[PDB]
């Protein structure tokens, strides 16, 4: 139902937030894996 | 010197004396099972199958011996109850002398490879050296045990040339040896099926001939022969005990609950069967139904057999037992002589009542009458100045029906409560005490001993695998790490894989 | 035939005597009353 | 020594308490509303103040059926509705 | 250079948590019997199972919330989420009990898991296995109580629930039904539990008053240094001191340390015995001579009687609440009291 | 990278947990749990 | 007191036999030395 | 030149994220009145 | 013939398969790219 | 035991928890609380003749 | 007999109690 | 009497549910623990000094 | 060491101490019975345990009569 | 039949007591 | 009981007659 979307929208920011945060610092440490 | 916890560690590279140790200790096990059913036969009272069955006088080797087909003595006796018989050499009495005759033929073998431990086949014929090739040691035995077990299950449990084994009703009252029929429908797996015991054999038989087969002839490889240290018998010990734990727990299940293999007439009743009123229920679907045919009272009950009024009765709950109250469950309620009568309780307005029964639990229990609604109605008070179901207020009487004391109606309230306080037992017998000077106090049965011992065991069992399978893995430090291990090896960073050496950053 | 050259000596020593025997007078003092029962 | 980034570090950082500054309030806001809205109640079966008991029922709805079990509580919830 | 010593060696890296094979069992197991104890106790009810409220959004407090035990009439069912009770319905399967069994089964195979992680760690390390011995005593405690001892009983309903009130329960139903305290196996249980304590005070406080000075300061603790072989207290004055206060002191260290694992790790297990005993209800419930005495004697009065006449209380007034599948219905006049109370 | 001060994260945090739990136990008189 | 008659031999056993074992292994230790 | 991303990363906020979630379902609870 | 409690018993196998290797083809893949040097 | 010599006790949740029409709904506390009964009522069962053991 | 047998395991236990501390093997310095 | 002591003080003093009994345990249990850990660890770490037919 | 009679006979099955198949040899089919007889337990177990019912499996004694 | 329950005790140790006494001297000699 | 103890003590000198005979101190000629 709804009570659903309401509990999970705090998470997506949450995520997505940190997701844009650390986005170009992630973007390195993949790329040293050869 | 060795300590004494390490005696037994001479034989690890001496294959013959390895050989004469398990010569004895199978000396040891068959003279044992020869004086247990010695000892058994001497105290066997074999004159009452019916209330003085062979699991009220703790017997314990004498249901195994039944099982598999040996049901009577050279005496004349037979389990079942018949006399006249002549059960030919493989008498109780045959079976003791056969393990007692073997236990003294093991022993002689084993001073034999005692003394002559030296054998040129222990030998490795490259380097000269005493050494065992377990990997075609196993296929070999496993091969052998293929065949026993194949033929077990061919031939002695169907019959074609042997005995069969003990099957009854499913109320446990009209017990024999029997051949049985291999059941290799789906309905084989399930363990209250004999059938599916013969198909077991029969076809696990053959896995193990092929299995077997396969293991004769084709080596283990290079990565498991390394990482199961297959060159150190120690390994089998280890993995042998885990399967002996293993083998040890699904017996003791299988006792407690109940299979087609653990029989009630050889056994005792489970505890589930008191827990379910498994007797009760079958006891009362008869007496309805002589009743619905129109026979009186006294006739319906009179009917039921009372084998089966026995089992109704939590003296042989299994669950009712003590671990110091020892012997045979004749010496707590002692010996049964007789069915006295169902009993019937009536209150003063004529409703009948109805004992609440005693659960497994409970050491004691109260004494509480109900109606078929559940109601309380009448009880034995504690505290008796505010009691208002007392026996007495309520005029509870009891009639008998059936048994030794059918047709008679007791009202004086002693008597009447009296009866009411066995009747939380279930079943009302009577019983002889004085013979065995009975106590009074509930034993288990053996089916109680069986797996209370089992259980234990394969729990300590447990420890030993991990204690074995543990000095197989690390016998290079059994003594002690390396002195000239440097921390570097120990702490971190230093290598990239933990212990690796050739990782280092 | 040589020898059996597996042999070895056992040893007990005087602390493991009076270990041994605490713990046997002990456990007869604990089990001694269920005995009796 | 491992290698990784020590948390000392990490948790006097500003990138560290940038993200999590919104990440541990929005998990605890999360988990409230997970409360507050009523959604426990229902994923977990757990009844509320009003409906342990039937109106005038004082009858624990205790399960007694292995194979009808389902059903049997089920029968007890619309004994509330 | 096959992919099998590929992910061996991924595995085996050291890092912040080593993971290793075992971790693979491990570490799923052991945060799912986890995630749901907290799951349950924050949650979830007892109120079908046993007419109990038992979770943080019930009212209960850490005390008294508990992962509760299925219902007696569920037997010994293994109560799969997809089985034949809560038919894939996660909701009744809650309702029923379910994280019971899903809590004891992800834990027994989580102590394995843990128990083959002592092996894989100590095996890379290069020492001797004795810290994953001494770890069975844990697990035969816990598969004696948790599974051996309902299995032998009506239903996993008898077994502990999982919660610091429940398990106090627990306590009081094997003194009243079992009367475990008289069991000899539990005595050694207790001895070997206090014992360990005792050993582990001692030990701990002789060294800490037999310190060499190998610093200046007044902080003791700075003066010991990791690599050095020189021991770091006085294995001659400790020997001395309790030789003349107590008349006996260990002189060898390795036995003392032996003797630390020993003696608590015997006493568990000396009580999973026991306790695999009451999974049958063979208990050491009574002393038959004193019965018979007391019996024909109604002067003669011991403690063993008046400890059974508080065990035959605690039956009486606890069983109906208790055991609500049973319906006992004791009207007044048939409990069992002293005057006056 | 190095800049907010250690000791004031504890402080901090610290009371992060004082007030919750001054929340946990404030429930127990009030609400769910209370006897009221 | 009616107690278990098979209580004393029991126990006397249960002590003899373990404590003569170490007994054995104790003395001939000594004559070792 | 540190991973963000590790085992230990994972770990961690295995059990962490769904702490704090927890710690905010059980606050909501203190307002509940029958 | 085919019973419910059988259906169930192979969603079950089928999910404890998944979860295996779905499991075993993420710890290969790290196993892959992520190795030691040596 | 010492501050329990002063009857200072252990925490008692006996009937914490009610419904919204404030029937007790009982945890393992209450529980406990019936043993706790059985043990009060049955020890030293002849030397109370007053309804509360205040000692 | 039962008296006498428990009297009896404790006077055991006293007397090595006596030769565990005045007869103990002594303790020897490197 | 040990025991009739401590079931008699339970039933007057609820004792299980006082925190300083809790603690109690948690020492009692944690000591037993502990003493099995560091005897394990001990054990585990002894220097080779001796061969496999001797006490180590 | 001593020869004998049957010693002699016994001899070529205690020949082959330590000889291997090569690297994995079976690994890979012995763990497909292993498997498949971890299956065949469940299957054993789940229906002793009645949480496996099957058409015509009555676990009860009165499958005996 | 109603015979002596001392008896058995009696023989009992009366094997084991000397008993014991010899093979504690024999094996401390075979050690020496 | 009796029984017992009386063919155990006939048993275990059928035993001591076995060493005694093919265990003995060999005897030796100097
Ligand atoms: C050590 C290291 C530890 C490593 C272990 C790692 C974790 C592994 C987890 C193991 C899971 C085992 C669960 C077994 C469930 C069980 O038993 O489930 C129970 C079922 C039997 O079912 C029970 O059967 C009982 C008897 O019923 C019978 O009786 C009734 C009335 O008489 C009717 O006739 C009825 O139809 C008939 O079936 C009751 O009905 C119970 O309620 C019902 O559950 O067994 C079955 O699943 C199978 C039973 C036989 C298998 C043997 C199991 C051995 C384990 C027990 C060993 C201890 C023995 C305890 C005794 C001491
Ligand atoms: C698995 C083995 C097994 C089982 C299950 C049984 C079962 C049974 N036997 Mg048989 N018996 C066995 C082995 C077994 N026996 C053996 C090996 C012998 C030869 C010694 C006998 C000799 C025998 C006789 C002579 C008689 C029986 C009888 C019986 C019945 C009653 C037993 C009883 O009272 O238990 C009593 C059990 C106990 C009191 C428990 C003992 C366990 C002790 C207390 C544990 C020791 C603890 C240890 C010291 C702890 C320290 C450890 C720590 C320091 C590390 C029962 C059917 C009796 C019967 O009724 O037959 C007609 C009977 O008279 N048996
Ligand atoms: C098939 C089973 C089996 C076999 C063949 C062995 C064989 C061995 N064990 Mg293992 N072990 C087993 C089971 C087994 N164990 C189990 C089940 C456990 C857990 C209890 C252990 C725990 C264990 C430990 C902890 C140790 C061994 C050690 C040893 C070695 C030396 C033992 C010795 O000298 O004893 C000497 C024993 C005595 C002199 C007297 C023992 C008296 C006991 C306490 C009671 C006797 C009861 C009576 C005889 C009836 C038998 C019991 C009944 C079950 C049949 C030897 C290789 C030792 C080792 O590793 O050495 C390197 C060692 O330290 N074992
Ligand atoms: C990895 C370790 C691990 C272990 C050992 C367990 C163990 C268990 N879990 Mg847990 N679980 C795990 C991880 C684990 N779980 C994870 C990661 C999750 C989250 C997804 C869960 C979620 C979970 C739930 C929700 C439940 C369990 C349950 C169970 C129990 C029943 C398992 C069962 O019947 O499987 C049976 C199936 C197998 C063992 C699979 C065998 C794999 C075979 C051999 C391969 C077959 C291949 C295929 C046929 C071939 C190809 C076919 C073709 C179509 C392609 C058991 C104690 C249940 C429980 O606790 O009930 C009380 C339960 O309800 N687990
Ligand atoms: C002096 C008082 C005293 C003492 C010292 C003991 C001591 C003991 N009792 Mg007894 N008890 C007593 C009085 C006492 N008792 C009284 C008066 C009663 C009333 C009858 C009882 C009733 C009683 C019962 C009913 C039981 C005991 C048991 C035990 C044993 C507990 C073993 C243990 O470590 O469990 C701790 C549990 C384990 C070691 C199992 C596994 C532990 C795992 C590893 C935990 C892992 C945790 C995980 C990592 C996550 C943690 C975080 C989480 C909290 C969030 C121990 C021998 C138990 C027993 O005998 O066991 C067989 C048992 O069931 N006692
Ligand atoms: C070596 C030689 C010395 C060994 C003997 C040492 C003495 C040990 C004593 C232990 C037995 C104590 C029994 C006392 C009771 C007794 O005397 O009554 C004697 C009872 C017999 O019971 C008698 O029976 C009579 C009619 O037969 C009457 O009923 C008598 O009244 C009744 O007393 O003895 C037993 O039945 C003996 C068999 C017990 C063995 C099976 C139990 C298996 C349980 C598993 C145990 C494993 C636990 C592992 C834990 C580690
Ligand atoms: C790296 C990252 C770190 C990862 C974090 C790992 C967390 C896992 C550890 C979980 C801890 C379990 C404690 C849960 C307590 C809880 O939430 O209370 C939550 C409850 C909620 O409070 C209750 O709320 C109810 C709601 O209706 C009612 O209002 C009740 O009256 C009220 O009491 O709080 C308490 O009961 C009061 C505070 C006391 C808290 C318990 C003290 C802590 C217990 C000791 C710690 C356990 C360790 C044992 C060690 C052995
Ligand atoms: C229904 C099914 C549900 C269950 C399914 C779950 C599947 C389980 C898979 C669990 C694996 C997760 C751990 C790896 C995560 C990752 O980010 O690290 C892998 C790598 C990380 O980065 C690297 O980290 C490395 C260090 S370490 O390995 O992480 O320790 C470092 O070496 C490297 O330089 C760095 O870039
Ligand atoms: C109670 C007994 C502990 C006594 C306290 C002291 C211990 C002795 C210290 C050694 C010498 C000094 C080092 C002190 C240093 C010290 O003790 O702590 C400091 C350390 C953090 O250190 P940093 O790496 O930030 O810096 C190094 C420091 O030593 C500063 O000098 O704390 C942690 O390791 C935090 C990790 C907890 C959070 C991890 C969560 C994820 C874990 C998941 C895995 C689950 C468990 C595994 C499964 C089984
Ligand atoms: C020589 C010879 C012979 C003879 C034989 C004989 C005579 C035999 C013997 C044998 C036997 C006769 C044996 C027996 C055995 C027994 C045993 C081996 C037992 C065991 C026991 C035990 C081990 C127990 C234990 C215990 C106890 C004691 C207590 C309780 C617990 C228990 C149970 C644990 C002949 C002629 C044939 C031929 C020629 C040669
Ligand atoms: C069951 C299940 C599952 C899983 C789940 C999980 C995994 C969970 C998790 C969960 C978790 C993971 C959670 C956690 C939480 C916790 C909490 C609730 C916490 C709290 C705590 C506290 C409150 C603390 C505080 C304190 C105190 C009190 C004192 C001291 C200090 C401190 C600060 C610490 C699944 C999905 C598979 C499905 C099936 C079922
Ligand atoms: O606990 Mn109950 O309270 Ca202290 O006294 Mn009043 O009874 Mn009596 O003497 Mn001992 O016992
Ligand atoms: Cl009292
Ligand atoms: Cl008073
Ligand atoms: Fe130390």
């Amino acid at each position: 139902d709804w009570r659903v979307l309401v509990v999970l929208l705090p998470v997506l920011l949450a995520a997505g937030w940190a997701v844009r945060n650390i986005l170009p610092y992630a973007v390195k440490q993949v790329q040293k894996l050869l | 010197g060795l300590p004494w916890y390490r005696v037994h560690t001479v034989l690890i590279n001496d294959p013959g004396r390895l050989i004469a140790a398990h010569l004895m200790h199978t000396a040891l096990v068959a003279g044992w099972a020869g004086s247990m059913a010695l000892y058994e036969l001497a105290t066997f009272d074999p004159s009452d199958p019916v209330l003085n069955p062979m699991w009220r006088q703790g017997m314990f080797v004498l249901p195994f011996m039944a099982r598999l087909g040996v049901t009577g003595s050279w005496s004349g006796w037979s389990i079942t109850g018949e006399t006249g018989i002549d059960p030919g050499f493989w008498s109780f009495e045959g079976v003791a002398l056969a393990h007692i005759v073997l236990s003294g033929l093991l022993f002689l073998a084993a001073c034999w490879h005692w003394v002559y431990w030296d054998l040129e086949l222990f030998r490795d014929p490259r380097t000269g050296e005493p050494a065992l090739d377990l990997p075609k040691m196993f296929g070999i035995h496993l091969f052998l045990a293929g065949l026993l077990c194949f033929g077990f299950g061919a031939f002695h449990l169907t019959g074609l040339f042997g005995p069969g084994m003990w099957v009854s009703d499913p109320y446990g009252l009209t017990g024999s040896v029997q051949p049985v029929a291999p059941e290799w429908g789906p309905d084989g797996f399930n363990p209250y099926n004999p059938g599916g015991v013969v198909a077991h054999h029969i076809a696990a038989g053959i896995v193990g001939i092929i299995a077997g087969l396969f293991h004769i002839l084709v080596r283990p490889p290079q990565r498991l022969y390394k990482a199961l240290r297959m060159g150190n018998i120690e390994t089998v010990l280890s993995s042998s005990i885990a399967a002996v734990f293993f083998a040890a727990f699904v017996v003791a299940g299988t006792m407690w609950y109940g299979s087609a293999t653990t029989p009630i007439e050889l056994f005792g009743p489970t505890r589930y069967q008191w827990d379910s009123s498994y007797f009760q229920q079958e006891i009362n679907r008869r007496v309805q139904a002589s009743l619905a045919s129109g026979a009186t009272l006294e006739e319906a009950w009179s009917a039921i057999p009372e084998k089966l009024a026995f089992y109704d009765y939590i003296g042989n709950n299994p669950a009712k037992g003590g671990l110091f109250r020892t012997g045979p469950m004749n010496k707590g309620d002692g010996i049964a002589q007789a069915w006295k009568g169902h009993a019937v309780f009536r209150n003063k307005e004529g409703e009948e009542l109805f004992v609440r029964r005693m659960p497994a639990f409970f050491e004691s229990f109260p004494v509480i009458l109900t109606d078929k609604n559940g109601v309380v109605k009448a009880d034995i008070p504690f505290r008796r100045a505010e009691s208002k179901y007392s026996f007495e207020q309520q005029g509870v009487t009891v009639s008998f029906y059936g048994g030794e004391l059918n047709g008679q109606t007791f009202t004086d309230p002693p008597t009447v409560k009296s009866y009411a306080r066995k009747a939380i037992f279930g079943e009302i017998f009577e019983f002889d005490t004085e013979t065995l000077n009975s106590d009074g106090i509930f034993r288990t049965s053996p089916r109680g001993w069986f797996t209370f011992a089992h259980a234990v065991f394969a729990l300590l069992f447990f420890f030993g695998h991990i204690w074995h399978g543990a000095r197989t893995l690390f016998r290079d430090v059994f003594s002690g790490i390396d002195p000239e291990l440097s921390p570097e090896q120990v702490e971190w960073g230093f290598y990239q894989k933990v212990g690796d050496v050739t990782t280092r950053r | 035939m040589e020898p059996n050259p597996n042999r070895q000596p056992v040893e007990l020593n005087r602390t493991s005597l009076y270990l041994g025997l605490l713990l046997i007078l002990v456990l007869a003092l604990l089990f001694s009353s269920y005995f009796f029962n | 020594t491992t290698g990784e980034r020590p948390f000392s570090d990490i948790i006097t950082s500003v990138r560290y308490w940038v993200i999590h500054s919104i990440t541990i309030p929005a998990l605890f806001i999360a988990g409230w509303l997970f409360v507050s809205t009523g959604l426990a109640y229902d994923v977990f079966g757990t009844p509320r103040p009003d409906s342990y008991y039937a109106q005038e029922q004082r009858s624990i709805p205790l399960v007694t059926d292995r194979f009808e079990a389902k059903q049997q509580v089920e029968t007890f919830l619309e004994q509330l509705k | 250079r096959g992919w099998f010593d590929i992910l061996d060696d991924w595995l085996k890296r050291d890092r912040f948590v080593f993971v290793g094979w075992s971790g693979i069992l491990l570490f799923p197991c052991a945060y799912l019997a986890l995630g749901g104890w907290l799951t349950g106790t924050t949650f979830v009810t007892s109120w079908y199972t046993h007419g109990l409220a038992s979770s943080y959004l019930e009212g209960c407090n850490f005390l008294t919330v508990a992962v509760s035990t299925p219902a007696n009439s569920m037997g010994h069912s293994l109560l799969l989420l997809w089985g034949p009770e809560a038919q894939g319905d996660f909701t009744r399967w809650c309702q029923l009990g379910g994280l019971w069994t899903f809590i004891a089964l992800h834990g027994a195979f989580g102590l394995i898991g843990f128990m083959l992680r002592q092996f894989e760690i100590a095996r890379l390390v290069g020492v001797r296995p004795y810290n994953a011995i001494a770890f069975s005593a844990p697990i035969a405690v816990f598969v004696s109580v948790f599974l051996i001892y309902p299995l032998g009983q009506s239903s996993w309903f008898f077994a502990p629930s999982f919660g610091v009130a429940a398990i106090f329960r627990f306590l009081l139903f094997f003194q009243g039904f079992h009367n475990w305290t008289l069991n000899p196996f539990h005595m050694m249980g207790v001895a070997g539990v206090l014992g360990g304590a005792l050993l582990c005070a001692i030990h701990g406080a002789t060294v800490e008053n037999t310190l060499f000075q190998d610093g200046e300061g007044a902080s003791t603790f700075r003066a010991f240094n990791p690599t050095q072989a020189e021991e770091t207290y006085s294995m001659v004055t400790a020997n001395r001191f309790w030789s003349q206060i107590f008349g006996i002191a260990f002189s060898n260290k390795r036995w003392l340390h032996f003797f630390m694992l020993f003696v608590p790790v015997t006493g568990l297990w000396m009580s999973a015995i026991g306790v695999v005993g009451l999974a049958l209800n063979l208990r050491s419930y009574d002393f038959i001579s004193q019965e018979i005495r007391a019996a024909e004697d109604p002067e003669f009065e011991t403690f063993y009687t008046k400890n059974l006449l508080l065990n035959e209380g605690i039956r009486a007034w606890m069983a109906p609440q208790d055991q609500p599948h049973e319906n006992f219905v004791f009207p007044e006049e048939v409990l069992p009291r002293g005057n006056a109370l | 990278g190095g800049r907010i001060p250690l000791w004031i994260v504890a402080t901090v945090a610290g009371m992060g947990v004082i007030v919750i739990v001054g929340l946990f136990f404030y429930g127990a008189y009030a609400g769910l749990g209370s006897s009221l | 007191m009616e107690v278990n008659q098979l209580g004393l031999i029991a126990t006397a056993l249960f002590v003899l036999v373990p404590s003569v074992f170490l007994i054995i292994l104790y003395v001939q230790t000594e004559s070792q030395q | 030149s540190y991973p963000i991303f590790t085992v230990r990363w994972v770990a961690v906020h295995t059990l962490a994220v769904p702490t704090i979630f927890f710690l905010g379902a059980i606050a909501a609870m203190q307002f509940i009145q029958r | 013939t085919i019973t419910p409690s059988l259906k169930g018993f192979f969603i079950g196998l089928l999910s404890g398969a998944v979860v295996l290797g779905l499991t075993f083809a993420v710890l290969i893949a790290i196993s892959q790219i992520d190795k030691v040097q040596r | 035991i010492s501050t329990m010599a002063f009857n200072l006790n252990g925490f008692n949740f006996n009937h914490s928890v009610i419904d919204a029409k404030g029937n007790v709904i009982n945890t393992w506390a209450d529980i406990i609380n019936r043993a706790n009964l059985g043990m009060e009522v049955m020890h030293e069962r002849n030397a109370h003749n007053f309804p509360l053991d205040l000692a | 007999m039962e008296t006498i047998t428990y009297v009896f395991i404790f006077a055991c236990i006293i007397a090595l109690f006596f030769f565990a501390i005045f007869f103990r093997e002594p303790p020897r310095i490197t | 009497g040990t025991f009739n002591f401590m079931i008699v003080f339970q039933a007057e003093h609820n004792i299980l549910m006082h925190p300083f009994h809790q603690l109690g345990v948690a020492g009692v249990f944690g000591g037993a623990l502990f003493c099995a850990m560091h005897g394990s660890l001990v054990t585990s770490s002894l220097i080779r000094e001796t061969t496999e037919t001797e006490s180590a | 060491a001593r020869r004998t009679w049957l010693g002699d006979i016994l001899r070529p099955l205690n020949s082959e101490y330590g000889k291997v198949a090569p690297g994995w040899g079976t690994t890979p089919l012995m763990a497909v019975f292993m498997g498949l007889f971890l299956v065949f337990l469940l299957i054993i177990l789940e229906i002793y345990n009645s949480t496996l019912i099957l058409d015509g499996v009555n676990v009860s004694w009165k499958a005996l009569g």
